[PDB]
């Protein structure tokens, strides 16, 4: 049997502290609690959200608040920094997918947490590289536990439209895998398929083209469709797989 | 447009 990591000792008594006030709100917010929640959050980053942390030392540290209390578990998980990230951010960002996981099996993280730039973990997925199959398992299972269709606070994007954008098939054959929606349009009217149609991904417009009720004729804010867009961009090839799809 | 924008990994992540 391996040899857990232990929480340091100023960890371990920041958390006791917080499982005896964590049902406390009038304690949790006060003077006398502030350097203990700033030190748990402290080393709860350093240890989890760095690109240099051991998925091991994570998952035990995770082991480890849950036997001190699941409360204290769910509390110290969810925590967001002042850029409003969670671990959770971090470790998708990261590419750290070992990590992404070992959050993922506590069963208490708000997926859909928006950081400040408004932005949830599965949106960040969209961008992340992802090397092996078994990375992209983990990415998967994150999208099955969050909203795939989520918008963000900036212009309303979707994980797909940001997956498509990047022109990542692997991604955007995920998203659509684990039910994301082809025909959301962003604040100004925008759908995947017009992303597709800016960037001259001719594999990504053929795969969303093929989606059940993948909608060719939806118009942007200023009537713009896919394929209006698609001539503007020069890429005739995308235009007549476009042209034909709305004459289908 | 958004639409047409590539944005990156950081502008994710951080404001």
């Amino acid at each position: 049997m391996r040899e857990r990591y232990e929480l340091s000792e100023k960890m371990l008594s920041a958390c006791n502290l917080l499982k005896n006030t964590i049902n406390d709100p009038k304690a949790l917010t006060s003077k006398d609690m502030r350097f203990c929640l700033n030190t748990l959050q402290h080393e709860w980053f350093r240890v989890s959200s760095q690109k240099s942390a051991i998925p091991a030392m994570v998952g035990d540290y995770i082991a480890a608040f849950e036997a001190i209390s699941p409360d204290v578990l769910r509390y110290v998980i969810n925590l967001a920094d002042g850029n409003g990230n969670t671990a959770l951010h971090y470790s998708v960002s990261h590419s750290n997918f070992e990590i992404v996981k070992l959050l993922l099996d506590a069963d208490v993280c708000n997926v859909d947490h928006q950081n400040k730039a408004g932005y949830t973990p599965i949106m960040l997925a969209a961008l992340a590289a992802v090397e092996a199959e078994k990375d992209m398992r983990i990415v998967e299972e994150l999208f099955g536990c969050g909203d795939v269709n989520a918008k963000a606070s900036q212009a309303g994007q979707t994980a797909l439209m940001l997956a498509v954008s990047h022109g990542r098939i692997d991604m955007v054959k995920g998203l659509l895998a684990c039910g994301a929606d082809v025909n959301i349009q962003d604040d100004e009217g925008s759908t995947a398929l017009m992303c597709a149609s800016e960037h001259g991904h001719v594999e990504i417009v053929k795969l969303l083209l093929a989606q059940p009720g993948c909608n060719g004729h939806l118009e942007d804010n200023d009537g713009s469709t896919a394929l209006s867009i698609a001539l503007e961009a020069g890429h005739k090839d995308i235009a007549v797989l476009l042209y034909a799809h709305v004459n289908f | 447009k958004a639409r047409r924008r590539t944005t990156t990994q950081m502008e994710l992540l951080y404001a």
